[PDB]
């Protein structure tokens, strides 16, 4: 789906499969967190479905020894003295010592400030212990979390329930057309994007000889040239668009190991899983009811949440019993208008936009004469069309698919390409669609705050600030203090400080809230990028002070208050909102749960040959399953006729479904239900 | 206490930003007037934009042109920033031919009679020695925002690449009112509208278009039943 | 109504659309009409609007726990690709808007359309079929918005002022429209106490009596009210003919109002009224200023001092463990009590430090959503967290989520978080299994008779009698007494009967017996209903969803099974206890019972426990043998002292529980009779469901218990 | 500064704890 | 036996059903659900099912 | 004593339950009458003994179910249980 | 721009002085642009006359109770505030209302000077006790909207005169909502519903027409700047 998803999938630790355990033989003790998983397996990143606890993610600094156990690094503390010597310990090796927490107050020489420090001990015991007892200590505060888990800013303010969902939904992000790096970061974005392997890093130092949208040539210092080719508009495993774009220009000195080009979900070498959106926290006319999300139409007009999606369609021409399937433009009883987008071979042409039902590959299959319906033979007689022994089996666009044809690949046995025995031709057509954000598309943040798009108002209906700039997204207030994910709030504050910038009062010394802050943080320009590492980073005392010294706009007045709120105007009436509202910038991701894929409907269609019931899934054009529990609802209502209708004529009944269609197209009444075919099958099986 | 006919006065801040003070207005009336004007401005102000384009070497958005640094999608995104005004109100065609090396900007476009580009310095593409860019750009004139017209709906053939058109010439509109809440016989609200356009039209022209809109629209209540 | 996409409706109504396309001559024949629909010709969008006119559809969201999980709606063609659902039916579907999908089913036959129009329409199913209390009501934003305007604010602008000095009374408006104009200019606040002359609202029955009384208030008559403008705007929605309420609209207040509307006023009025409430609540929730910021998250003022006091106590207990004076198993319990006291002190600091203007407190106080435990974890402290073992960790998470947890604190919190997520799937699995068992055991229980005419019933404890006198309402009235029907006339000390036999116990008809002094009623029950197979409607009572007598033919058994199985997701006793009860198992408690009434003979020791009973009439001594690990239940002795620990000499009755636990339901039958074991099972299950905040009427439990005693064994052929 | 090793954009870290070992 | 074979212990029910040669009277919700008949509940009982509707003698002159 | 019923809620569900014994009987009444009206609309041009037409004045393109429900509300039909 | 045609105004008369107007159909989403504007124009910009201040003989420093009548002071003020009156004088005009003897005072027992007109002579004002006498002086002024009380604090003379809320506006209560209508395909066109309840000084029709005229002038102030084209 995105580079982070691939990195995480490569760092998986699965307890399932041969040699491990069966899912039915797994109690609640194999799945829960073990105290030896510290710094080795993440206690956060794990699916919440039936594979919870059975699949973990390797910790960041963790590694594997040639025996098979997972080692984690620690700084060796001799006698209360922090040393730069680092040693990797296994699980049982860690228990033979006691290790101090990473966030320990340490002297510049290395001595612990407090005699008693928080120390972990065998059997998962946390307690205060003397400074002369600490043998080792953690490398980084984020030593326990995974790569995706370490990408959640202000993670220490989110409960594990929603943090798990944030980490798992970051993997579900969709690569947008253009990507923006988040204002509020953690530092992990860069290394995540680089180690994921979807960017283009320079192997050797040199200068850029020739840069194009197709390739980048690097002239090394010794004299050799290395050319990196860009992967442009390639279909991923899940239909997402993997598109790389050059970053450097002509004649740029680039060092070794530097990102010269970045691919999907990447901006200047950092994970760009979403966009920075102006968010206001307030209920708005009920359109944001319990996590429903209102969006500004700007995001539609400016392709902010627009993504490219590529689908692969495929069809083959084989050898049949009465001849051979041939791919041809000549299709029986089809106008020259439907075949207008086809070339002389019967293949859709490159660049032609195709809706659902359009022909992509025209294939005809010879059908025997002894296979004809009596009505069909009469109809062939009353139209005088002889020599139509072939029937239409062309490749058509499925329901819900629409886009531009971007590529065609043809393999022919005659062309010397090797096909499976019995095939004479094979055609793959790639169709690309440009999906804007729509009503119902599932958005989410990094703190497990998911929601579908409930309404996309016009840009003038949006609650706009004092200088007319309308907000981009309206998040409901009610769905905030329940989930215990205050990070999205804190981010929203820091985000705004990143959008405007700040200037700390240098006169009369450095204030008492910014004494711990680095000197680089005292001054910030608009649209500045910041890092909040997990279990470290910004404290509330510093964020509260940053809110007080926010940079003014171009007109010179400050929009938000020191409380982090600003006065909004109701764009529908004009009256200002009676109270200030928390307004900031939040990083919102477009998850791969779009209504363009999740919508489905069926009048009639294919039925499973054995049970004579409609197919399943959207891909097979099937219907919804009125399960066992739903019939109980029908019976509790007392709606007998509705239930009988669902069970026979609408589904199973062999002749009831046809006469129902006839009764509808004739205007007649619905006929009487018959006997289900599945019951006949049950009797014939009991026999 | 009795009426005085309101007055509209214009102040200019830049060549594409103007404030408009309306006073005197009844107490509580300025906010709604400012909002109605802002809503008509941000939505229904006539302007020209590019409907579709046509690059010689490409047949769709998802490809690259030899020699240029940006793919066709990035070039279309750059062209979305173009501001242009048309006098014809009918489909007309701009042309652009440029041979690398060098940067193709908006000034490299040759507009026909009636239409003209209002920011000739906008970056469009970067071309090296092997780069050649030849683009046609169909400009029409509407209002608001229209999505890219489908090829099945139009008569355009395969080579044409439709683009989303943003016809609105205004950029940012706001307002603030001053309320005279001194307890006395005379209370009035002063409205201050703030309009910023995109060099396609001047702010007072957009305000006049919105004013004609709202005059004609509110004329529906004056007619009796 | 419901909003379904146009592209969905075109395929769902495809044959009807083809029919109308060939009728209006947009297509030559049906063959080309199908191609027209498949190609989506522009005429089909004009025809489809005519097609779906008043043709109901069925919306469903899995899991279908109860019958309201599938509801009928009138489709409205909306653009986009998402289904638009009404905000009030979200409670019935248990559907949040975080990626949920719903299924749409199209009834074809006329009978199916009628069943969807009358039986399954969402407007005809406002009440829960399990409890009778409404479900389509203000829930989150709506109740907060209604709570906003119905708040009386003292220092609010435009408030009433008594006449003093040269100026008269300030803050008295002739018309609510004048108050609206005053709030428009900026003089009056919608939440300020003022005196208004109302002319289209019935005054409260308290003051309507003193003003008119002889005749009901008439639309047009005027009267003064000391309310806020928002409260008048709220009462404008009930609307006319309903007594004015000057209260603050909490969720409980609105729920009581809607229940009273469902009892007295008809169904269509209830639906339209709750729609009005939805719209107004959304409007004023937009303008209630409800917002969450870091500033609104106020931290306790004495956080450090409280935590330091309890850290001192914890260090003293740790030093009492250093000298070995405390067992290791006792040190953890002592520290647990220490930190449980500390968390209470922190939450109490939060309550008084937080103002009532703070939105975090407003949201929770309105009752819309969230607990104060969540706010305490938000601002105060998380507290003792649980490891995957089960017991609390001897060290709590002192930091709050506003302050920021440390590395080890987060790591220890995950111990409980992950297992809480993990056991949920297994608990829901066992819950659904029990639900389907209850479904199959009572699937054929139908109302087939109007009245079985049996005067048998059961005695219900209406109200407990206080020791000083007067009356005390019983907690079991809602689940065991309401919605019942009488089988015996209620007789007070006077000769007059208050309520006739066979009258549905309404809300005022319970106060009629309450104010009459009588505290016990004999009601018709589905247990005593004597019929060949199904049960009669008169013994069943009032249908909770319909609000009236159950119609003949309603599958009350499936309704009862779903009513019990839906809250099964919220259990710990617990769910295995409910399974022990419904499966007639020999329980874990295995509590003894008194087979014969008489005199207790407690021969207790330390090696074991033995108790004999001397029969009060004839017989011989009955001896038992029990382990000393149990303890005797404080039996309500003949002394009228309920806390009488069973010592020798007490006068216990037949079938009386001896020691604590759970008496074997198999033995209660062979002691007291089939009539009493059913009551035991009913209220024993009701205790498990009441100790969790779930109110299930005893009717549904009795329906299940009736099917367990339908069979007898054969001793002699 | 944060991650001043490959030549990446300068993201400013709110870090009080130094990094003894790189990822 | 058909309502029981679809609940639990399908084989254990079918064996004893074949041995005792039990005949199931198809009068139940689960059974009628399986075979496609109207369930004997609500609008499916014979009281509401067999109902005739006719205009009350009065009719329009047109 | 209520706002005008709009859409599928007309005729009101409260007044319709007065001319009928229960919720389940109204379904059968309305459904069989709707089948009668539909058969009249489909047997008006052909066949004698066509079912009795719509008793009330029908709206343009009104569903037979709605017409039957309206005429049930108007006390123009009988029943036989 | 482009043509936007067929927006019509229809009226449904609930009472003789209360009507619902529908502007239908409007483009998305002009129903909100001209909804609050029309409402506030009706409520705050229609010329009408009302009582500014009163003075009751026998009431000087108390303002608690008026001897000889059942109603107290503020109750008299209330039903005097709802007195409808149209004045063509454009200046403050003093009227006197006096009645003696047991009975009932009405707004018809008032004597109106030339130019002013009381439209509700049957409006109850007070009940005269046995041998009761009431003298009261009303001031009527022209204005627009709703001016608060104690705004006429300086107009009242220091002699038992009390200022009151002046409901100048002829309209009493205006609400509005926006629904969805559709001609052609898209189903998001705006339909504006205005509910206006006014006094018997003017009908809702003329109130809406006056609001329309005033708004046309207001926006013609901006139309006069350039006279640029725009789709009708
Ligand atoms: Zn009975």
């Amino acid at each position: 789906n995105n580079p982070l998803s691939g990195l995480t999938h490569k760092r998986r630790l699965s307890a399932l499969g041969p040699g491990g355990l069966s899912r039915e033989r797994a109690g609640l003790e194999v799945r829960d967190v073990h105290p030896s998983h510290y710094g080795r397996m993440c206690p956060i990143e794990t699916p919440e479905g039936p594979n919870i606890g059975l699949i973990g993610s390797l910790s960041v600094y963790a590694r594997v020894n040639p025996f098979g156990f997972i080692e984690t690094p620690y700084r060796k503390v001799v006698d209360g003295v922090v040393s730069d010597e680092i040693v990797y310990l296994t699980a049982d090796e860690e228990d033979r010592h006691v290790v101090a927490q990473a966030n320990s107050p340490i002297d510049a020489d290395g001595r612990f400030v407090e005699p008693r420090v928080l120390v972990r001990r065998k059997a998962g015991e946390v307690e205060y212990v003397p400074s002369s007892e600490v043998d080792y200590m953690d490398v980084s505060p984020r030593q326990m979390v995974s790569v995706a888990t370490a990408m959640i800013p202000f993670l220490e303010h989110d409960d594990a329930n929603r943090a798990l969902m944030g980490a798992n939904m970051q993997r579900q992000a969709v690569p947008l057309v253009r990507s923006e790096a988040p204002l509020v970061g953690t530092g992990m974005e860069l290394r995540a994007a680089i180690d994921a392997g979807d960017v283009v890093v320079a192997e050797e130092s040199g200068v850029i000889e020739e840069v194009s949208a197709d390739y980048i040539t690097v002239m090394h210092d010794n004299g050799t040239r290395r050319t990196y080719r860009m992967r442009k508009f390639a279909r991923s495993n899940h239909g997402t668009c993997a598109n790389q774009c050059p970053i450097v220009d002509a004649g740029d000195r680039v060092e070794a190991g530097q990102v010269i080009a970045d691919g999907p979900c990447t901006d200047d070498g950092e994970m760009a899983l979403g966009k920075n959106l102006l968010v206001a926290i307030m209920p708005w006319e009920g359109h944001n009811y319990e996590d429903a999300i209102i969006l500004s139409n700007r995001l539609v007009e400016e392709d902010v949440l627009t993504s490219i999606h590529i689908e692969e369609h495929e069809i083959d021409a084989r050898d049949t019993k009465l001849g051979a399937e041939e791919i041809t433009r000549d299709i029986p009883n089809i106008s020259d208008e439907v075949l207008a987008d086809l070339d002389e071979r019967g293949i859709v042409r490159i660049g032609a936009e195709v809706r659902d039902g359009d022909i992509l590959v025209g294939k005809v299959t010879p059908k025997g004469e002894t296979e004809l319906t009596p009505e069909e033979r009469l109809l062939r007689a009353i139209f005088g069309e002889k020599a139509r022994e072939v029937r239409d089996t062309s490749l058509k666009v499925p329901h819900g698919e629409s886009g531009k044809v971007i590529g065609i690949r043809v393999f022919s046995r005659e062309d010397e390409d090797e096909l499976p025995a019995g095939v004479n031709e094979l055609v793959r057509v790639y169709v690309a669609q440009k999906r804007k954000i729509s009503d119902g598309d599932k958005l989410a943040g990094r703190h497990g705050n998911k929601g579908v798009i409930g309404k996309i108002l016009p840009v003038e209906d949006m609650p706009f600030l004092a200088d007319g700039t309308p907000v981009d997204i309206i998040l409901n207030t009610h769905g905030v203090p329940r989930r215990m994910n205050i990070g999205q709030i804190l981010e929203t504050h820091l985000g705004w400080c990143a959008h405007s910038g700040w200037k700390v009062d240098a006169a009369k010394g450095v204030p008492d809230w910014a004494a711990r802050l680095p000197d680089e943080l005292l001054e910030a320009q608009p649209n500045a990028i910041v890092s909040t590492p997990v279990f470290d980073g910004a404290q509330e005392a510093e964020l509260q002070g940053l809110l007080s010294c926010t940079l003014p706009n171009r007109d010179g007045d400050v929009l938000v208050d020191a409380d982090g709120k600003a006065m909004l105007f109701d764009g529908r009436s004009g009256e200002p909102f009676p109270y200030p509202v928390t307004v900031g910038y939040m990083y919102i991701m477009k998850l791969h749960h779009l209504v363009d894929d999740k919508i489905h409907a069926r009048s009639t269609g294919p039925y499973s040959m054995i049970t004579q019931q409609p197919l399943g899934g959207k891909a097979q054009f099937g219907g919804q399953r009125f399960g066992e529990m739903e019939c109980w609802a029908m019976q509790a209502y007392g709606a007998a006729y509705t239930l009988q209708e669902l069970l026979t004529i609408k589904s199973d009944d062999t002749v009831g479904r046809v006469k129902v269609y006839e009764a509808i197209v004739k205007g007649e009444n619905i006929p009487e239900p018959g006997i289900p075919e599945s019951f006949k099958v049950l009797l014939k099986e009991l026999q | 206490l009795i009426s005085q006919r309101p007055t509209l006065s214009e102040d200019v801040l830049t060549d594409n930003r103007s404030q408009f003070v309306i006073e005197p207005l009844e107490p509580g009336f300025g906010y709604t007037l400012g909002n109605s004007l802002r809503r008509t401005l941000l939505s229904s102000i006539p302007g020209a934009a590019v409907t579709s384009i046509r690059i010689d070497g490409v047949l769709h958005e998802f490809t690259t042109v030899p020699g240029v640094k940006e793919d066709v999608t990035e070039i279309i995104l750059n062209l979305k920033s173009l501001v242009v005004s048309s006098e014809e109100d009918e489909p007309v065609t701009m042309y652009l031919r440029k041979q690398g090396p060098g940067e193709v900007t908006a000034g490299d476009i040759v507009p026909p009679a009636g239409v003209t580009v209002h920011n000739p310095g906008m970056h469009i593409a970067t071309l090296n020695d092997k780069g050649k860019l030849e683009v046609e750009l169909v400009v029409e004139r509407g209002r608001g925002y229209v999505p890219a017209v489908q090829n099945r709906a139009s008569g355009a053939e395969i080579g044409r690449i439709p683009v989303d058109s943003i016809y609105s010439p205004v950029l940012k509109v706001t307002y603030k009112v001053d309320a005279t809440r001194v307890e006395q016989r005379t209370d009035f609200d002063k409205l201050i509208l703030d309009v910023e356009t995109k060099n396609s039209i001047s702010p007072r022209d957009a305000l006049a278009s919105a004013g004609k809109t709202l005059v004609e629209l509110f004329g529906l209540a004056r007619e009796l039943n | 109504q419901c909003g379904l996409p146009k592209l969905m409706a075109l395929e769902l109504f495809k044959p009807f659309v083809m029919k109308r396309l060939v009728d209006l001559n947009h297509a030559q024949n049906i063959k080309s009409a199908k191609r027209m629909v498949e190609r989506q010709r522009p005429q089909v969008w004009d025809v489809l609007e005519e097609v779906i006119a008043e043709h109901p559809v069925l919306l469903n969201r899995a899991p279908t726990l109860h019958r309201l999980g599938i509801q009928a709606f009138e489709p409205m063609l909306v653009e986009g690709k998402a289904i638009q659902l009404h905000p009030l039916v979200c409670e019935a579907f248990n559907a949040d808007f975080d990626g949920d999908q719903m299924a749409v089913h199209l009834p074809l036959s006329a009978e199916a359309q009628a069943e969807a129009r009358i039986l399954m329409l969402s407007s005809n199913n406002i009440l829960s079929p399990a409890s009778g209390r409404p479900l389509a009501m203000p829930r989150l934003d709506m109740v907060t918005g209604l709570y906003y305007l119905t708040t009386e604010v003292p220092g609010d602008t435009g408030e009433y002022q008594p006449a003093s000095g040269d100026h008269p009374e300030t803050g008295v408006y002739s018309s609510p429209a004048e108050a609206i104009m005053a709030a428009d200019r900026g003089v009056l606040s919608v939440r300020a106490k003022i005196k208004v002359r109302l002319t289209q609202l019935r005054p409260p029955v308290e003051i309507e009596a003193e003003l008119f009384g002889h005749s009901g208030w008439q639309p047009g008559d005027a009267w003064m009210a000391e309310t806020t403008l928002g409260r008048v705007m709220f009462n404008e929605l009930l609307p006319l003919g309903y007594p004015f309420v000057n209260k603050q609209m909490h969720k409980k207040v609105q729920a009581a109002i809607i229940n009273d509307l469902a009892e007295r006023y008809p169904m269509i009025v209830v639906a339209q009224t709750v729609d009005k409430l939805k719209d107004a609540g959304f409007y004023w929730a937009t303008r209630s200023g409800v917002t969450v910021s870091m500033a609104d998250v106020l931290v306790p003022p004495r956080k450090k001092e409280i935590l330091d006091h309890y850290e001192e106590r914890a260090d003293k207990v740790e030093k009492q463990f250093q000298r070995g004076a405390l067992n290791h198993d006792e040190r953890n319990e002592a520290l647990v009590e220490i930190w449980k006291e500390a968390t209470d002190e922190v939450g109490q600091a939060l309550r008084e430090h937080y103002p009532d203007d703070n939105p975090i407190i407003t949201i929770v106080d309105s009752g819309a959503t969230g607990n104060f435990t969540q706010t305490r974890t938000l601002a105060g402290m998380k507290g003792l967290v649980t490891n995957p073992k089960g017991e609390f960790i001897p060290r709590p998470v002192k930091s709050s989520f506003r302050e920021g947890l440390t590395v080890l604190e987060y790591f220890i919190n995950t111990h409980g978080a992950r297992k809480g997520l993990a056991d949920t799937a297994l608990r829901t699995a066992d819950s659904g299994y029990l639900t389907r068992r209850l479904v199959d055991v009572s699937q054929d229980v139908i109302v087939r008779e109007h009245d079985c005419q049996t005067e048998r019933g059961i005695v219900v404890e209406l109200a407990e009698r206080a020791p000083d006198g007067t009356l005390i309402r019983d907690p079991y009235i809602e689940t065991s007494a309401y919605a019942r029907t009488l089988g015996t006339d209620a007789v007070d000390e006077a000769g007059n009967v208050i309520v006739e036999r066979g009258q549905d116990l309404g809300d005022p008809e319970i106060d009629a017996l309450l104010a009459a002094g009588i505290t016990q009623v004999k009601v018709r029950s589905v247990l005593t209903c004597a019929t060949s197979t199904g049960v009669c409607a008169t013994c069943y009572g009032r249908s909770m969803a319909t609000g009236k007598l159950v119609d003949i033919g309603e599958a009350v058994g499936i309704v009862a099974a779903q009513s019990i199985g839906e809250p099964g997701t919220q259990l710990t006793g617990g769910l295995p206890r409910v399974q022990e009860l419904f499966e007639a198992r020999v329980p874990r408690g295995k509590a003894p019972i008194a087979d014969v009434t008489g005199r207790v003979r407690l021969e207790d020791g330390e090696r074991f426990y033995k108790i004999t009973i001397v029969p009060d009439d004839g017989g011989e001594e009955v001896v038992y043998d029990k382990i000393s690990k149990r303890q005797r239940l404080r039996v309500f002795k003949h002394e009228d002292g309920s806390e009488r620990v069973l010592s020798d000499g007490d006068h216990v009755e037949v079938g009386q529980q001896l020691m604590e636990g759970s008496a074997d339901p198999h033995e209660v039958l062979r002691v007291q009779g089939p009539r009493e074991v059913q009551i035991h099972l009913v209220r024993e299950v009701q205790e498990v469901y009441r100790a969790q905040g779930v109110s299930i009427h005893d009717k549904h439990i009795e329906v299940i218990v009736r099917q367990m005693l339908r069979r007898v064994t054969i001793i002699d052929s | 500064s944060n991650n001043s090793v490959p030549g990446a954009p300068n993201r400013v870290s709110f870090a009080k704890l130094r990094e003894p070992l790189e990822v | 036996w058909l309502s029981a074979a679809s609940f639990q212990e399908t084989t254990r029910v079918l064996t004893d059903a074949a041995i005792n040669c039990r005949s199931d009277k198809l009068n139940g919700l689960k059974e009628n659900v399986i075979i496609g008949k109207l369930i004997p509940a609500g609008t499916g009982i014979n009281r509401y099912r067999n109902i005739a509707v006719q205009p009350t003698e009065e009719a329009r002159a047109a | 004593g209520y706002d005008t019923p709009l859409g599928i809620t007309n005729p009101p569900i409260d007044e319709l339950l007065d001319r009928v014994s229960s919720k389940y009987a109204l379904v059968i009444y309305a459904a069989k009458r709707a089948r009668q009206i539909n058969d009249y609309y489909n047997q008006l041009g052909e066949g004698i003994l066509e079912y009795v037409g719509p008793l009330v004045e029908p709206g343009l393109q009104e569903k037979p179910l709605s017409i039957a429900l309206r005429e049930i509300h108007a006390d123009l039909l009988e029943h036989t249980e």
